């Protein structure tokens, strides 16, 4: 049996000043954001797609632990006390369990809708709301309802005597019934960090990282495609030569003949010349794949290339397509300024060249994207929209991560430092209600902050917002 | 809020005061 502790447990009273006025900003600001949010969603038939029809999964999900979550550990903390009767002592953590399920699932189900969005070819592209996306939604709610149970089982009220005083007190009980329970009740927080937790960080860290790969693939296809065109029909380069795509040379015969059979072979059907966009997209992801290795068994290029981030790559592959391998590497100085990251030297050396002579608009581009290492140059609606994309996904995962990390290591530190032998332990008890207090807080801003981080990103929600507020 | 042993008081008293979570 453990000793009593020589000093108190309490919370002291600045803090709980502190502490209410965050609780009632986070309440406020996070039902103004989540309600305009999905009063956004829902009044503007152009706002009704996969992924918005998520958000509103995820702002819903926002609205419910905000409401169950905030109101409920106020009181707990003004009124240290507990007068709602044992059904809502099993109903309220049940609820926002379920909450926090469909915030994560939610958020799961954005990362690897916005990576389809990118990667698939045969999405059709337009307003509709796809069937699956539905029953997606409906299993998402489902599932955390049920993940949720535990709590609604376990939760109870008990009574003890505390040196003299009679206390009834809502808890997941120690001595539950049941062997599952029992085991519940001992791993619940090291379940609530991995399903709820690393589980969701590591799905979207993934589906994030797929997607972002891809977009690189994306954007060296539209800077290819701005600066040589997209052929789908055979035509002959400066040269003469029969090309097709994105300056893929077929044959060097002057045949049309021979250059229809070599299309023939690659596509691997009868093309009569012509090709799709996908057709071309495919070809031209293999001229890139054989240039980077043609680039990596020059030893003059593969140390620039090597050294480069992957923007500027793109920018040097480009260079290689307009003039072949052995042209770009005539370029010894300004290939050796590049290897030492003087941006702005090499710059102005590559725009002394023949080079940008003969073609001046294009090797502006090419030098811009070297100057910067952004895509800036290639700036199309296509790029902004994928920007946007991709800085969605960051920003609401990174926020994700960030509010949600305080309320676990809370937990987890009771769990590795409380000694219940310990007569000094009530000194721990005190600062980890404090932390406590602090994780529900930062919980709850989460679900206050992804309406925010919306506005902010996105120019559609930016502007939605401001119609629904601001007039 | 849990602990491992009714026993424990302070541990319950703790969970007595302690977040809904
Ligand atoms: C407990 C034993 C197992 C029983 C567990 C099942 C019963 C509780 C589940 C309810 C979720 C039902 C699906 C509700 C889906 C709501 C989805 C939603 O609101 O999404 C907003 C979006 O705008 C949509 O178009
Ligand atoms: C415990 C941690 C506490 C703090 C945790 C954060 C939660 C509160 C933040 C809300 C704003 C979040 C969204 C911020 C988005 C930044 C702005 C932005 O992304 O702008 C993109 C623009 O298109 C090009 O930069
Ligand atoms: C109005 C909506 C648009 C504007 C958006 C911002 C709104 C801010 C309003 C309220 C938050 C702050 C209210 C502060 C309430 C404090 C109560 C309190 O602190 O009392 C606890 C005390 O410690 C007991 O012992
Ligand atoms: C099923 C859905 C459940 C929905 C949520 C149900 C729980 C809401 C209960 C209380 C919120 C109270 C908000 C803050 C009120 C503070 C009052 C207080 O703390 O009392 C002062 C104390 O007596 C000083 O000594
Ligand atoms: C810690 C790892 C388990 C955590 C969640 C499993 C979720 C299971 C959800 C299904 C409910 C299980 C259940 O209700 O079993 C209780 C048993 O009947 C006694 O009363
Ligand atoms: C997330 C928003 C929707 C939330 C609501 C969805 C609809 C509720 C459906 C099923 C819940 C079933 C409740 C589980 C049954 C209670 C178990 C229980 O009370 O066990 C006590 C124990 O036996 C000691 O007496
Ligand atoms: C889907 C994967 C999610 C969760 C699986 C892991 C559930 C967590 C299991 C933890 C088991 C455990 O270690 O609990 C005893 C603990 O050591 C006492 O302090
Ligand atoms: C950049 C993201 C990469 C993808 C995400 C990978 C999965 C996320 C797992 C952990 C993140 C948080 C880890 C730090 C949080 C504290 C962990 C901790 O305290 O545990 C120590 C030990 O287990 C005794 O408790
Ligand atoms: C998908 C990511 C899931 C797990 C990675 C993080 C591991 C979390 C594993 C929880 C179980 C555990 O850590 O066991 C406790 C042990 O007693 C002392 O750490
Ligand atoms: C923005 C997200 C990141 C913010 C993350 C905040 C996490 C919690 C902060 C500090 C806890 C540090 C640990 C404090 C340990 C106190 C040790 C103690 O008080 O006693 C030890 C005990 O006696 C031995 O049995
Ligand atoms: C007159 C009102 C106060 C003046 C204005 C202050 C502004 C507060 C802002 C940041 C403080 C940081 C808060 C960090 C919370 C830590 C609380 C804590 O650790 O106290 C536990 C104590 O040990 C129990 O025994
Ligand atoms: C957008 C960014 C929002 C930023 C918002 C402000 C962040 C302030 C948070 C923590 C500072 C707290 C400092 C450390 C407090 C704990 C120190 C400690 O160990 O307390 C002693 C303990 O109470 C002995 O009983």
């Amino acid at each position: 049996s453990p000793p009593p502790c020589q000093g108190p447990i309490e919370i002291k009273e600045t803090f709980k000043y502190i502490n209410t006025v965050v609780s009632c900003l986070v309440f406020v600001l996070g039902i103004i954001g989540n309600s305009t949010l999905l009063y956004i969603i829902y009044k503007n038939k152009c706002m009704r797609n996969g992924p918005n029809i998520l958000i509103a999964s995820l702002a819903l999900g926002d609205l419910l632990h905000i409401v169950i979550a905030i109101p409920i550990n106020v009181y707990k903390l003004l009124a240290e006390d507990w007068p709602f009767g044992a059904e809502m002592c099993k109903l309220v953590p049940f609820i926002q369990k379920a909450s926090v399920g469909i915030t994560v699932l939610s958020l799961c189900a954005l990362s690897i809708d916005r990576y389809r969005a990118v990667a698939s070819w045969s999405r059709i592209k337009g307003i509709g709301v796809p069937k699956w996306t539905a029953v997606e939604i409906v299993l998402i709610w489902v599932v955390s309802v049920v993940l949720a149970v535990p709590e609604a089982i376990g939760f109870d009220i008990i009574t003890m005597d505390y040196k003299g005083s009679y206390l009834r007190i809502c808890l997941l009980h120690p001595v539950q019934k049941t062997a599952f329970m029992q085991f519940y009740a001992t791993a619940k927080d090291w379940w609530l960090f991995s399903f709820y937790f690393c589980l969701p960080l590591a799905i979207t860290a993934f589906f994030y990282t797929l997607m972002t790969c891809e977009m690189l693939r994306k954007n060296i296809f539209e800077m290819l495609r701005i600066d040589e065109g997209l052929r789908l029909k055979i035509y002959k380069d400066t040269e003469g030569y029969y090309t097709i795509g994105i300056g893929h040379l077929l044959t060097k015969s002057p045949s049309l003949n021979a250059a229809k059979s070599e299309l023939d072979k690659a596509i691997g059907r009868n093309t009569n010349g012509v090709i799709t966009k996908d057709e071309a997209e495919k070809l031209f992801n293999q001229d890139v794949d054989a240039a980077v290795r043609g680039i990596l068994r020059n030893a003059k290029l593969k140390p620039v290339y090597d050294s480069l981030d992957a923007v500027r790559r793109a920018a040097l592959i480009n260079m290689v397509f307009q003039m072949g391998e052995t042209g770009v590497a005539g370029f010894t100085n300004s290939l050796r300024m590049l290897q030492q990251k003087r941006w702005d030297e090499a710059a102005v050396n590559l725009a002394k060249s023949r080079w940008y002579n003969q073609t001046p608009n294009r090797a502006k581009r090419v030098i811009t994207t070297f100057r910067t290492g952004t895509w800036d140059a290639y700036l199309n609606d296509h790029l902004k929209q994928r920007r946007e994309v991709a800085k969605t996904v960051f920003c609401l995962v990174l926020v994700f991560a960030l509010c949600w990390l305080p309320l676990h290591l809370a937990r987890i530190l009771k769990l590795t430092l409380y000694n219940q032998n310990d007569p000094n332990r009530c000194e721990l008890l005190s600062f980890l209600l404090v932390l406590d207090y602090i994780g529900i807080n930062m919980a709850s801003l989460n679900s206050c902050a992804n309406p925010i981080a919306l506005y902010l990103v996105s120019k559609r929600f930016k502007n939605a917002f401001k119609s629904a507020l601001c007039c | 809020c849990t602990c491992f042993t009714y026993k424990d008081k302070e541990c319950v008293y703790y969970c007595h005061l302690d977040i809904i979570w």
